[PDB]
């Protein structure tokens, strides 16, 4: 294991070959979960980009967060799909935290501090643990099978990730910055396989 | 294999009403998105109203709030409801389905053929 | 009864179904009120959603507040309605609080603190006892016939009101989040039924 | 039942004057509200000048500050005085009554037959 | 006598009956004046109203302040007036402190706190002293002869006069709050007549 | 009774320059407001420059800093200097009178008469 | 020789007889100047008004500002000129500060604090005795001979005049209202003639 | 006493270049400053580039960034160097100078003639 | 040597013959660098300046910094050259700090203190030693060719240059004005020679 | 010597596409930057698209994300694609390369003779 604080990962250049690969110990089904993470790119209104992907052996997009161009979020469970609408793109480092559950089937998609409305999706359906996490590239499969088109260009960093649901003054103290103890990925212990021009280097964000 | 099939349009006078069905086979709606695109200049499709895989939707930014589109997983279809058409409204509307709705289509989005209405007085 | 503190109601998906309703020990006729509550969704310029209602055996908008589309918030009493205006919309949660008097015969709408021009209305006349305070959906009669068109797709709570009439200090108090002693409907002892899908979740809002 | 009567409508040349009156019966303007629509293309009535039961009003955006509308419960009539009226004012005008002002007229708000405006020169 | 303190008088409907008039000792001609009050209404730009009137004998507009449509506060003494222009209008309490000398024939309208520019009007000339203080209603004659169309619907308090001129630090101090002694027009010492629809409620502006 | 004369009026070439004078008797200018307003479709005469009892002056928004309006007390007469005018500005000008600037006019405001003015080339 | 501390003249009305006239102990020619002065007036996009004029027995325009309509600020010195762009104009009251140097050649003009870029004018050419500084009318002659289309209808105090050149450290003092001591004309012993309608009152600006 | 003399004028095809020449006498360059003036509807000449005396210019809000102007001294002659003009652009220039810029021309700032300029295809 | 400390130089008027050049002791190849510099124009959107230029025997353009018109910073090495997109320009002295490194080929561009999105640039490639650092003009040969349209007009000062890279922290304290210590080019200790038109005068910026 | 041949143009109907290739010798895109640009009134050769040494580029802000462009150093060939165009698009255009981009041209930037493009329906 190794502590990624204070680091980030930087991909140069747009291409379909660099990515990074995280590894967990999970072991049995998910019925909630919620994750966080901080990024910065330049896209913005030129494209879409994908931003986190978990993929299983019988589906492509168990999680999902994308950027839809010009539509705004897109958060996809299971093949389901919703979209959170953002009038206005801005040009700087961003942080969000999404967090859903498997019996209320409720969606949380907090973006910046501020919450957006809570909305729902794929009531009463299990997640599967065998899982691949990439990050940097969308994949339409298992393995690789991704598309240059879809890569991202920027940094991001503090990705975390818990197994049930947090609550809001918790996801105040993680905005903050203050201690908390993951039990999916921890940041602060994170095991991981890089392949490509990928680089570590000091987060530019506070 | 994967076959789309319209149905439901024509002419009809100013002021009018008119519904608009998109069946699909093969395909499921379940864990897609549908949608329809106008004709215009060129080959520029443009959206008109889609409506995604959750339920989430989104209409055109001049049609916002004048017409209205729904789904139906039982016999997997989708039906736009027309309402309060002007006539420059007329000309060429297709309807697509994608894994996800994307705004300006994709490639390898299918189609569907197409159909003809007139706002003729 | 149970202390609905820092607890709200979730409404997930649009339908005509789902409500819930809230019992008061009223035994006489009214001659002034004060409600306040907050509330937060983003239906915002597309339909007209209701806020809060208050029938009788003889009149189905004894009390009612909705959001008229592009008009603003419409405030009606006995039949009898006024519309403020507000000129434009945003989305975050919002806090509000009315206030009306027989005698004098003025309505007060206190809106995110600050405070409205006064109107009159409906001088000189009582508010029935017997009555059937449902949340989530406008009725059209003492029991049921909702109208799904008018349904509310978003988060309630806070839900206070008096019989007489508060001073401004007191709002302010309120808004402020201090303490306080209803007489008619408690959020803190409150009593309440539910059907339809309908959730209790922390509140977003601070 | 419920019957609505409209008067008061006709011609005029440009920048004259009249008044339009809306009667009711069987419905009561005290628990109710009425307004004043115009034509467009389609199917799409336009606001023009609308007084709820309470005693507020809400005007055209384009009309502001330009014609008067008012009541009177004891007979139960609404008075609307058309002045300074330019020759695009001319079409067709409709008189309604509802529960509660609501924009965009709702299909259950009675219209009310209808009549007609010029502005000829 | 009776203090009007943390009171203000309300118009709850537009009429050309409603209206109340205060009384002063005032014994001996005026050389100058300065005078000051807090309003709000939601009249805007729709049409103009009136705020404060001072009739005399020999003249309906002795001392009047007037908000023209579309043109901005207008200030008139014995005949002659000028309008200080205002390019935008908002919807919130205003507090204003008008002043006036005859010797320097210069008037100072304060308006929010923030000063304008300096202007002559009326040099060498005295106000009379027997007078009728109407607020409400403007007055083309020294009792009623009032116009429906001019009326006031709204709040307005904390209504004081002064018989000379006040400096930029005692208009500031007023502003903020602090102890005066009036010697015209005391709104903790007020003695006034009231007649149609006004009612006095605590002042919404803290 | 209270007469109101204006002179100095006609047509002239674009480019040209003109003066207009409003002559009253009866009223006196020390403790009233003076202005001119055009002519516009319908009944609805247009803000041009006013000029009130105290000196201060609102001219209109499209003419701002075009012409001067100006008073005279002694003789109890009001002069507008028009220069550099378009051919655009022609049309029909009145001069008023009233206890106080009201923007749009009032109907106790005294109206004048009026005037022609052209901008034939 | 008087102290004028909290003091400001004002002109009523615009005409071309109202000035006032500031005498100086200077004996020496200048190889360098600097000034400053608080000032605020209406006229802002209406037409041209003088703010300062320096005058001698062979030059009308030794020393000028002035206010070029949509041009901006006109800063002239002994026939030649700089114009200094302004793109939007306010109403509230501005203070001023220019300075300039014979050797080097350079001019530099602090408006409200904030620095504009420096400028050359004027190489190596020095600066006369005998002078008459006029405030309130443009002079196009040593005398009078003042045009009444430039006049200035408003209010102007504090005017300091050194004669070497300030460093920014000093400025900003300036401007913060600290203490100093000007050589050449210094408003706390002042010493003036005046003709026409001008007042001497208290200074609205803070 | 002053004489303005223009010179560097005529007519040329669209996309191409000119140069205008102001020269003076009696006056001097050094202590006034010298502009451009367009023609327009009426009388109103509309700024083109003005050089002043100490060296600042400024320029048409339309042209910025077209055209270029300059000044000499020793000779006493001001140069405006016209490229890249549309067809729009002609008509008729003036070369003026006063002793300080003045936006809006003013009555004693001597004109200096004029010139034509057509921008013919 | 001498200080600079608090110090600016100052370019008057535009031509092609005034420039200032500043020594390094240098050495040995570079295969990183870092810059930092503050600067002050009003050239803005009417033409394009250089900002810093750094050429060798065998280039013109081994390092320089340039504001194309409408496009923006341009950052350029050894021939390839990148952009930076700035949507607005306002007219305020500005700071920027530029990095740069060999190994890793990313380009990193501070401005006023926020961060850019890095870019990649030049992998694996030197830089010279032999170097002739013009401040002024931008040189198209190692002595002068200097270009006129090109030359810069305004106010320039604190230029800092590490051959290491810094790290964000060191960046923030450079920004709010601590204590460092550069190898490079030190503006405490500089070494610089001057022809033409320039000046030293107290930097306007704080 | 500088030689630049363009290649790839002609004229299509609307809804098309086609693709233009840049082929330069003597100068090396490794250390320039190339650039398509249109024709206009006048001289004034618009911003169509640019890419510069290093990899960024610069589309057009009406053709902001509609045609790509891109280059290969090891034949120094730069390809534009344009896909999707409309009939104004239609005119003359120019591939020019130079030291770096510079929005408007300059005058040392070779030009590179030209191209004819139609959207002839």
């Amino acid at each position: 294991q190794t502590d990624m604080s204070r680091k980030a990962f930087v991909f140069p250049k747009e291409s379909d070959t660099s990515y990074v690969s995280l590894k967990a110990p999970l072991t049995k089904p998910l019925k909630a979960f919620t994750v966080c993470l901080h990024f910065y790119t330049e896209l913005s209104s030129t494209r879409g980009y994908s931003i986190f992907s978990y993929a299983t052996k019988r589906q492509d997009n168990e999680i999902l967060i994308f950027w839809s161009k010009d539509i705004g979020y897109s958060f996809t469970v299971g093949g389901s799909e919703i979209l959170f609408e953002v009038p206005e793109v801005t040009v700087a480092p961003v942080h969000i935290c999404t967090s859903w559950e498997s019996a209320s089937g409720i969606v949380e998609f907090w973006v910046d501090g501020k919450p957006r409305v809570r909305k729902s999706l794929k009531k009463g359906y299990t997640v599967g643990a065998e899982a691949s996490i990439i990050l940097g590239q969308e994949q339409d499969s298992f393995g690789g099978n991704f598309e240059g088109s879809q890569s991202l260009v920027g940094d991001i960093g503090n990705v975390n990730m818990w197994d049930f649901v947090l609550s809001p003054d918790e996801i105040n103290t993680i905005y903050l910055g203050g201690p908390f103890s993951p039990n999916v990925l921890n940041w602060r212990a994170l095991k991981y396989e890089v392949q490509g021009e990928v680089f570590t280097k000091p987060q530019l964000w506070p | 294999h994967v076959q789309l099939v319209e149905s439901g349009g024509g002419l009809v006078l100013p002021g009018g009403s008119l519904r608009l069905s998109c069946e699909a086979s093969g395909i499921s709606f379940s864990s897609n998105a549908v949608g329809w695109y106008r004709q215009a200049p060129g080959n520029q499709r443009t959206l008109v109203a889609v409506i995604s895989s959750g339920g989430s939707t989104v209409y055109g930014d001049s049609v916002r709030g004048r017409f209205t589109i729904s789904k139906d997983n039982p016999k997997n279809t989708a039906y736009l409801l027309m309402n309060n058409l002007k006539p420059e409204d007329t000309g060429v509307y297709y309807c697509n389905v994608d894994r996800r709705v994307h705004a300006l289509p994709r490639s390898q989005s299918y189609w569907g053929r197409g159909t003809q209405v007139t706002v003729s007085s």
